[PDB]
DNA sequence: CATGCTTTTTTTTTTCATGTGCCGGTCTCACACGTGCCTGGAGACTAGTAAGCGCTTCTAGTGGCGGTTAAAACGCGGTAGACAGCGCGTACGTGCGTTTAAGCGGTGCTAGAGCTGTCTACGACCAATTGAGCGGCCTCGGCACCGGGATGCGTTTTTTTTTTCCAGCGGTAC
DNA sequence: CGCTGGAAAAAAAAAACGCATCCCGGTGCCGAGGCCGCTCAATTGGTCGTAGACAGCTCTAGCACCGCTTAAACGCACGTACGCGCTGTCTACCGCGTTTTAACCGCCACTAGAAGCGCTTACTAGTCTCCAGGCACGTGTGAGACCGGCACATGAAAAAAAAAAGCATGCTCGA
């Protein structure tokens, strides 16, 4: 019942230990444990990241489209 | 043709019925309330009774007409037959 | 049961009221004849406690 | 940090609106099924049940109770109360001709 | 029988009474209801089983319940009236 | 009446609840089906005045 | 009792928070529709009756009449009950953080519901035979109905234990 | 105000008046009870077709079991509103007396219409034969159900601000 898979990601890298790169599986594991979820959530965080990748807000440090690490603009 | 026999159901007669019901004190408003309920009863029962009369091609309502009618209404009566 | 109710009223002959008294006082007959009206039956004596005078 | 807290009754009402709007059975399906078989044992053991038969019993039960509550509620209110109590149910059943 | 009648949880009764448009529920009601509910199922199932037994069956059918409820004056639609 | 209740819920198909709503809202059908339970019917929304704030 | 003053009190607005309602995009199950076949409804007969109909018997339903007298009705006065109001004590509601098991999807086995074919007891149908029990007459005795009288229960009057409501001294705060 | 005594009213006694009910025996009527004679239903005994008992066969559905996760239940802490019990007001109802009414009873006369019975044929049961409408099973695709994210209405709290609720004034009758 806590929406914004944006907010979800954003809160997860935040409470994630200081990195210059943070991986999808390391955030997909935080979001599932710290909030209510389905099972397409794994597949929704996938889509959620690709939108945050797109708008310039989350820029990815290592890797490619899905399997990589992601950082915060400023 | 003769209307308003419903007043013929006198206050004291209603008092009497409610006494047999174990009522001790009766609000004035009750006496009209009861007449209305009583009417609704007779309307519903008689309607059916007559409907049985008409089906028998009779002009005379029999006890049985009433008995059969009350059975339908779920208020079966013993000692007027069947 | 009616025959008992009649002995209990110094009457040789069962009348309606006897049949009612019998039926309404027997838990099981009452339940069987729950939706039945007995002509000239009367009701069981019963005055709600709170309605009786104070002492 | 201040806590948010609905006044006593505000939720109850919300719940009322919620469940009246909906039709889903309100008793948990298994605990009911066990209660059915438990009660049926008394009348005959090694009895089997069509799942539809159990569901019918549950539809009937819930419907019956929901109904009894509606009637109870009125009895409670009729006594210038808002809180249903056993005596309210008893009146409702006594008048319904369920009990003596 | 664990007394599965406890399986009829407080919150479930609360729920039913909510659908009945009840706002406030006395603690005593939760046991009261279980008792009434039991009495209901006893009376209905008894009849259902009695129909089962008459059919020389070992399996209570929906119809057994449907026919039983009709007898109790609580007719049910959508299980094969 | 059910078909109306369904149009009133932007549903193509009548479901139980529709049949109930139809029946309990029509004085005469209610009275005919006075002692009938409709599977998955729900009840008419109705909160006694004195229960509101 | 009009000014003015401070104080609190209720009345208005702000401010959050919620929830809940609405709307896009996606994924499944169940409606819907067809196929193909099987049986139950249709047809066109013959046979047997129920029931319409018209006339006949007489029951009991209706309607009127007039003389009590039991019951209704109107009115008065006075309690005792309904009802609002206010205050006190806690049981109920909300929510949060912790415990549980219902639920879901899945797998495997067979109890038993159901279906078929076959045989024979059982029940219907029918024509003779007859006593049960029906309607109809007649006869006691239960009971209903009275009234008189004894007892039982409510009410009032009087008494009496019982609460209460002023005063007073003391005696201590302005 | 507290603590002790005084007369002043106040449930809690008793003793007196009265009304209603119960209980007793006596008397007079109505219906229970029984009997008789007549009628129709049951009985009997038989003949003939079929309902359903049963055994065997099929295969549906009900059950048992397993391994999850999540939604639901549970339990505990906190405090608000509700129950309900006490106190007090006002008057609606109860009870009872005189005045009114029309139900009740009993009897009478007249006639619908209930109930009956027999004549007759339209009307339904009933049969074998025929066949299509509707059944069980298969297939498809589109509602609608589920989601996650966003503007929507409705609640509960804090704040700000008009609205009514109590201590401190100068002025002018009237004693
Ligand atoms: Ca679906
Ligand atoms: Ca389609
Ligand atoms: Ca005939
Ligand atoms: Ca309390
Ligand atoms: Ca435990
Ligand atoms: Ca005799
Ligand atoms: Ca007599
Ligand atoms: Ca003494
Ligand atoms: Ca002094
Ligand atoms: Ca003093
Ligand atoms: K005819
Ligand atoms: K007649
Ligand atoms: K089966």
């Amino acid at each position: 019942d806590h929406p914004k898979y944006s907010d979800m990601i954003v809160a997860a890298i935040q409470a994630e230990k200081n990195r210059a790169g943070s991986s999808r599986q390391s955030i997909q594991k935080y979001i599932k444990s710290h909030y209510k979820v389905g099972e397409n959530a794994d597949s929704q965080i996938k889509l959620s990241i690709k939108r945050l990748v797109t708008t310039g807000v989350l820029k990815q440090t290592k890797g490619v489209g899905a399997s990589g690490s992601f950082r915060l603009a400023k | 043709v003769l209307r308003d026999n419903i007043q013929g159901i006198t206050k004291p007669a209603i008092r009497r019925l409610a006494r047999r019901g174990g009522v001790k004190r009766i609000s004035g408003l009750i006496y009209e309330e009861t007449r209305g309920v009583l009417k609704v009863f007779l309307e519903n029962v008689i309607r059916d009774a007559v409907t049985y009369t008409e089906h028998a091609k009779r002009k005379t309502v029999t006890a049985m007409d009433v008995v059969y009618a009350l059975k339908r209404q779920g208020r079966t009566l013993y000692g007027f037959g069947g | 049961l009616a025959g008992n109710a009649a002995r209990d009223n110094k009457k040789t002959r069962i009348i309606p009221r006897h049949l009612q008294l019998a039926i309404r006082n027997d838990e099981e007959l009452n339940k069987l004849l729950g939706r039945v009206t007995i002509a000239q039956g009367g009701v069981l004596p019963n005055i709600q406690a709170v309605l009786l005078p104070k002492k | 940090k201040k806590p948010h807290r609905y006044r006593p009754g505000t939720v109850a009402l919300r719940e009322i609106r919620r469940y009246q709007k909906s039709t889903e059975l309100l008793i948990r399906k298994l605990p009911f099924q066990r209660l059915v078989r438990e009660i049926a044992q008394d009348f005959k053991t090694d009895l089997r049940f069509q799942s539809s038969a159990v569901m019918a019993l549950q539809e009937a039960c819930e419907a019956y109770l929901v109904g009894l509550f509606e009637d109870t509620n009125l009895c409670a209110i009729h006594a210038k109360r808002v809180t249903i109590m056993p005596k309210d149910i008893q009146l409702a059943r006594r008048i319904r001709g369920e009990r003596a």
